[PDB]
């Protein structure tokens, strides 16, 4: 039980023989079950290889999103770094410091403002005043305020925040934007470019997006209907 | 770990008085002297400062070393408590409508053992401390003298607001005294 | 009578006066299941030495107390016999079986000599049970003064020098600094703290255990890296297992390299201990008066070959593993005891006021 | 004195020397000047009679009634119980060092200590280390599925597990497991019912039970193939001793 | 009795007598208000005392008040150790304190006739500050006629170097005002390097003047001798583990310009107190046994 689905395999054409056979199988679970429940008839049998001095994961919720960008970002994952740049491009250059604080080119921290640990600045971003981030991660151009505070949040390229707003465990999507007097609960979500109004706290659970039905509330500059 | 040392011990036995004993070496607590009467400061800290509005300490979780007329340099700033005589007058009678409701107040059983202590014949002595402190444990909710004071304090201020009597006026500097003054107004209000 | 250890592979030339035994090695494989010697409070306590069931200094000290109260309550005169003296007679068995098992601290050398004493301050015209039941209530006194109450006058002490915003670094699974940190933390205190362990115990990770599960931000790596870090560390904490009359400090192997590197960094320098630890005893170097673990646990699997799998097979081959060592006092800045907060230097004051 | 060795039988002296010598010498391999044994009824009650015609250290005999399990002959025994127990039985023809069980039982305190050897239909499951127990189950009360609670695999995710495992009947109890069993009459076998009781009453100031593993020995088994390879390894087994 | 009245009282005190050291003026004072005060019970006391010793301490924020003040109350204590009575208490109170008075008054001249046998003749003195202590010692070597040279320092926020110098040329004795910031320079043709003590904590380490530290630094880099003089009453239970422990009590008061650091006993050669010439390790054996 101690074991973690990396999700890689390694197959024989035969596998591809049984999926193209068996037409109800549709995951690699069904396959597994299938063959472990088919023994005597064509026996195949299954291997298994167990590593216990390399990562590996496979995302497939927010939970692992945040748990997988946690690890990376404390280097869990060398030699894979932000500040190893193993994608040749300009954008992604970064520098590594005490704490893991990576910082990409033209950033401008802002004074007063600390950067704690376990943070990643995309390059233009810009930074207000008596800041405090942590554990969280900056995508390029953003722009925050002064006085913001940023605890294991995710901002991917192009958000902007007002100042005086207080973050925690959420995660905003590119060209959000956030008005003033805005604190956001744990595992709140903000998606393509929604606006949230002034002078409101969203609950713990609120996921908000463009489309209407899908998001648990649609709006584009508030969150009262 | 002039701090300290401390004389006298108010062992606790537990309605909910206390005994005094002689306990001559130094303490593991900070210790607190408020009329001649030793309260060990094991769950506050020893505050300094002569600031008024005692109330002003264990707010910040700390309490002043001495403070009372007992102390010459007393730091809460006494004041005056103008309402004392009738307290004297009535201090000769007994236990025995609304009357009765009235004095009910602090240990909700009626009890005339205030107005012996504010009593114009009442010197604060040696011998006079032990009962004071019995009277603070059955005042608070609680197994420490300071944190009995503190919620002693906390009724005190609770049902000034409750009559309205300006708390800037009720600095806590004397708690017996405010006690015998809410008292008395309370029986004169009906 | 008891057999003795077989010490185990060859040692260092430096060492050849120490004991070396292994794990795997028990003694009891050459002793009666019904412990005819004397009752097995000697078995149990010495299985759980040699074999590493318990670590830390006071949890030693407080089982081998546990052990001997037991031992007194099934301990009976014999016939024509004094009791203060026979119980010493018959308890120093005791004492050279636990060596055996595995060399006895400091703590423990001076809840031997305490017992002793209070066996001997015992009178001669008194009846049993009244001696027993006095015996185990001192005992009990003993147990709670020298350790409950040091521990919480050591944390109320040490709750002075911990400012808010600062970063302390420990070092190894020691009960003291672990209470002292929490019930710093408790009071509001705000603050970091740096967590250094060293292989092959790598005990420290207990202390990391504790310190998630009180809140506390902490930081975990290997006393190697220890140069890299000290820059941004305030202060240095340290347990100790024994203090000597001249002021040096006996100790987790990785002491004495984190007081060094950290005077060489210029960062202050704190030793937490209680009173009834220090050893009058005096030693200059870890060479004199030590104890060589079993060697086997230096092995270690690094990718798909572990190095020192047949080092029995190379005569030239040597492996140490100390387990002790002793810091000179001038590295020193702090001794935090129950008394107080007093210097190195003062450590053989405290045995001359606590020997009478 | 803390262990009081107990045997049971409800055996027969058969073989080159008798059955019940072969377990009882052990005892004085190490120790154990006195020892209880426990006789059937139901043939006769005057078994220990003709037992008294060996030539043991020291033997104490106590007979029993005609339908007593081990546990009900524990029930009978208990005032004669002051500490913790050895429960032995008399068809048991082995070498083992024992004060490597008694280990377990010493150096973790635990409240059961067995022996468990690789026999050449019951399930068992251990720790990584091969130690401690975790599970233990048997095919008679298990229809298809073995089953494992959700709180052991959270405190120890990696189990182990035998299948072809012979018992040898040797234990060694607590007081207070003999304390528990005269609070209950509902148990009437040791191996039947008490040790699955503990092992699942291990989860619920716990309750520690461990195995140790032998690769030498088995005891002489009902079937008469076990006697007859008993009687063949005897002649080796007696030319150490 | 008033906090007022204390006040002035003093101040009259140092005044009157400009030899006088601060803790012992603050040491009469407290007994004199412990002479007319008119309480019955010692907690009255031990309340009344210590808050004028914040009082006084508010007054003159110097290390030795406080320690004077500390060392008062563990007289009190020690004196209510064995008295269950309050009268005889109070009695013994006012004997055992006149005779303290007249001890630490004949304090300094106990110091001065065992403090000046380390001068060599013809040797170079250093000086920090104006410190009455280092005055009388050098007074009496003057008196058994022996011949030494002096360099004291100026004591940049308060020139009290010069007023050293000034009372050394009144003896007739070879003295030098250097700067603060040759003191290195200095360090070479010095011999020995005697200096006085605002306050002695734990370990043997001085509360002293700000400049000191800088001084016993480049004195041990030297390996020149360091001679520390101070009283008995000047003990105090602090303990700092660097210059920014320190009670900012004591270093203000007295951009940023502190009027005292601290001293590790490390560079500290040897105390001058009337007990007599002691290591640094003998200050926390007086401080462990004073406080059982």
């Amino acid at each position: 039980y101690d074991l973690l689905d990396c999700h890689i395999s390694i197959c024989s054409p035969q596998v591809a023989q049984l999926f193209t056979d068996n037409f109800d199988y549709q995951t690699r679970d069904d396959f597994v079950r299938g063959l472990l429940v088919n023994e005597e008839i064509l026996g195949n049998q299954i291997h298994m290889h167990v590593t216990a001095k390399e990562y590996g994961a496979r995302v497939s919720n927010l939970h692992m999103y945040s748990a997988v960008c946690a690890d990376v970002i404390r280097r869990w994952v060398y030699p894979l770094t932000p500040e190893a740049n193993f994608t040749d491009s300009t954008t992604q250059s970064c520098t590594h410091s005490r704490h893991n604080i990576y910082r990409g080119p033209e950033v401008s921290l802002g004074h007063g403002s600390i950067l704690e640990e376990n943070v990643l600045l995309g390059s233009g971003t810009v930074i207000g005043s008596n800041c405090f981030i942590t554990n969280s991660v900056i995508g390029p151009g953003c722009h925050i305020g002064d006085n913001v505070v940023l605890d294991q949040t995710y901002l991917w390229q192009g958000v902007r925040v007002a100042a005086g707003a207080q973050i925690h465990q959420s995660l905003l999507c590119d060209n959000a934007e956030v008005k003033e007097r805005v604190t956001l609960k744990p595992r709140s979500v903000l998606t393509s470019q929604v606006v949230v109004g002034p002078n409101i706290t969203l609950p713990e659970g609120s996921v908000i997006s463009l489309h209407p039905p899908d998001a648990e509330e649609d709006e584009d500059d508030g969150e009262f209907s | 770990m002039n701090s300290q040392y401390m004389f006298d011990y108010p062992a606790i036995n537990i309605l909910s008085s206390v005994s005094y004993v002689a306990y001559n070496k130094f303490h593991t607590h900070d210790v607190s002297t408020y009329e001649h009467c030793e309260i060990p400061l094991e769950k506050l800290r020893l505050g300094f400062g002569r600031r008024n509005s005692l109330a002003d300490f264990y707010s910040l979780g700390e309490l002043p070393a001495s403070w009372g007329p007992a102390c010459y340099f007393s730091s809460v700033k006494p004041m005056m408590y103008t309402f004392q005589g009738m307290a004297s007058d009535l201090s000769r009678f007994d236990l025995t409508p609304n009357v009765l409701k009235a004095l009910s107040w602090p240990l909700g059983i009626p009890d005339c053992e205030i107005f012996s202590i504010c009593s114009d014949r009442f010197v604060r002595g040696l011998q006079t401390r032990d009962q004071l402190m019995s009277y603070i444990l059955r005042m608070g909710d609680s197994h420490s003298l300071d944190e009995c004071i503190v919620q002693a304090h906390k009724k005190i201020l609770q049902e000034a607001r409750r009559l309205g009597l300006s708390d800037e006026h009720y600095n806590g500097y004397d708690l017996f005294r405010e006690i015998g003054s809410l008292v008395c107004l309370r029986l004169i209000n009906a | 009578q008891v057999p003795t250890r077989k010490d185990y592979g060859s040692k260092v030339s430096l060492f050849s006066h120490l004991p070396q035994y292994s794990r795997q090695n028990s003694l009891t494989q050459f002793m009666s299941i019904p412990s005819s010697v004397i009752h097995p409070a000697m078995v149990r306590l010495g299985l759980q030495y040699s074999q590493g069931l318990v670590s830390g200094s006071n949890a030693r000290c407080i089982a081998l107390l546990r052990a001997l109260q037991q031992v007194i309550q099934d301990y009976t005169t014999p016939p024509n016999e004094e009791l203060s003296r026979d119980l010493v007679n018959k308890l120093k068995p005791y004492m050279s079986f636990l060596t055996q098992c595995r060399p006895l601290s400091a703590s423990m050398h001076n809840a031997i000599k305490f017992l002793n004493k209070e066996i001997t301050s015992v009178g001669s015209s008194k009846r049993e049970e009244e001696a027993k039941s006095e015996l185990r209530a001192a005992i009990d006194r003993y147990v709670q003064e020298k350790i409950v109450l040091a521990a919480q006058a050591i944390s109320r002490f040490a709750y002075q020098k911990i400012s808010n915003g600062d970063v302390i670094l420990v070092y190894g699974c020691s009960s003291l600094v672990s209470r002292i940190l929490q019930e710093a933390w408790t009071e509001g205190r705000r603050f970091r703290v740096v967590v250094v362990d060293s292989r092959p115990w790598l005990e420290g990770r207990h202390t990391l255990r504790s310190l998630v599960h009180a809140g506390v931000p902490a930081s975990y790596l290997l006393i190697p890296a220890a140069s890299y870090v000290l820059p941004e560390v305030s202060k240095v904490l340290l347990g100790a297992h024994a203090l000597l009359a001249n002021g040096s400090v006996m100790s987790r192997v990785g002491t004495a390299q984190l007081a060094l590197v950290a005077r060489a960094h210029n960062v202050p320098v704190l030793v937490c201990c209680e009173t009834y630890k220090f050893c009058e005893r005096v030693q200059t170097d870890a060479f004199v008066s030590n104890e060589l673990d079993d060697p086997d646990d230096l092995q270690c699997k690094r990718g798909e070959h572990v190095a020192l799998a047949n080092w029995q097979n190379h005569a030239s081959l040597r492996l140490l593993n100390l387990v002790y060592d002793v810091t000179p006092p001038e590295l020193v800045d702090l001794v935090i005891t129950e008394l107080g907060m007093i210097p190195c230097s003062s450590v053989p004051v405290v045995l001359r006021v606590k020997s009478s | 004195m803390e262990f009081q060795a107990v045997v049971m039988a409800v055996l027969l002296p058969v073989g080159n020397k008798p059955l019940i010598w072969y377990p009882l010498n052990l005892l004085e391999r190490v120790g154990f000047e006195e020892v209880i044994v426990v006789t059937t009824r139901d043939v006769q009650k005057a078994l220990c009679a003709e037992f008294k015609m060996k030539m043991k250290p020291d033997i104490v005999c106590i007979p029993d009634d005609a339908d007593m399990g081990t546990a009900d002959s524990l029930r009978y025994i208990y005032p004669k119980l002051k500490t913790d127990v050895l429960v032995l039985s008399c068809d048991l023809i082995t070498d083992v060092a024992l004060h490597e069980v008694v280990d377990l039982f010493r150096a973790y305190d635990a409240s059961l200590a067995m022996l468990m050897r690789k026999g050449q239909r019951d399930f068992i499951g251990v720790d990584s280390t091969g130690k401690r127990l975790l599970f233990m189950a048997n095919e008679a009360d298990l229809d298809e599925e073995l089953v494992i609670k959700g709180s052991i695999l959270q405190k120890h995710p990696r189990i182990r597990f035998h299948t072809g495992l012979v018992d040898a009947h040797l234990y060694c109890l607590k007081k207070y497991i003999v304390d528990f069993l005269m609070e209950n009459g509902s148990i009437t076998s040791i191996r039947s019912e008490l040790i699955p009781y503990l092992v699942r009453k291990q989860f619920s100031k716990s309750l520690d039970i461990y195995s140790f593993i032998k690769e030498a020995n088995t005891l002489n088994l009902a079937p008469y193939d076990a006697c007859w390879n008993a009687c063949r390894g005897d002649r080796w087994e007696d030319l150490s001793r | 009795m008033d906090d007022k009245e204390l006040i002035e009282y003093f101040k009259s005190q140092m005044k009157e007598d400009p030899d006088m050291a601060s803790a012992v003026a603050a040491i009469r004072t407290l007994l004199e208000f412990l002479k007319r005060d008119k309480g019955e019970t010692i907690q009255g006391l031990r309340a009344n005392l210590t808050s004028a010793i914040e009082t006084l301490c508010g007054v003159d924020s110097s290390v030795a008040v406080s320690s004077g003040g500390e060392l008062f109350l563990r007289f009190i204590s020690l004196a209510s150790l064995e008295y269950s009575d309050y009268s005889k208490c109070k009695k013994i109170m006012i004997e055992r304190g006149e005779l303290f008075l007249r001890r630490i008054s004949l304090s300094r001249n106990k110091i001065a006739d065992l403090c000046h046998t380390f001068i060599k003749d013809g040797a170079t003195i250093l000086t920090h500050a104006y410190s009455r202590v280092v005055l009388r010692v050098l007074e009496a070597a003057v008196a058994a006629k022996k011949r030494f040279s002096v360099y004291v320092t100026e004591s940049q926020p308060d020139l009290s170097g010069k007023k050293m110098a000034k009372a050394l040329c009144h003896l007739n004795v070879p003295v030098t005002v250097v700067l603060d910031a040759a003191v290195g320079y200095i360090m070479e043709k010095a011999d020995l390097v005697i200096v006085g003590a605002e306050g002695v904590v734990e370990n043997g380490g001085i509360i002293n003047k700000i400049g000191t530290n800088q001084m016993a630094v480049c004195a041990k880099a030297q390996n020149k001798p360091f001679y520390v003089v101070a009283e008995s009453f000047k003990f105090v239970r602090l303990f700092p583990l660097n210059q920014q422990d320190v009670p900012d009590k004591f270093k203000y008061k007295a951009e940023e310009h502190p009027w005292v650091d601290y001293t590790a006993p490390s560079l500290i050669t040897l105390l001058f107190t009337d007990l007599g010439v002691l290591t640094p390790s003998a200050v926390s054996d007086e401080l462990i046994k004073l406080y059982l």
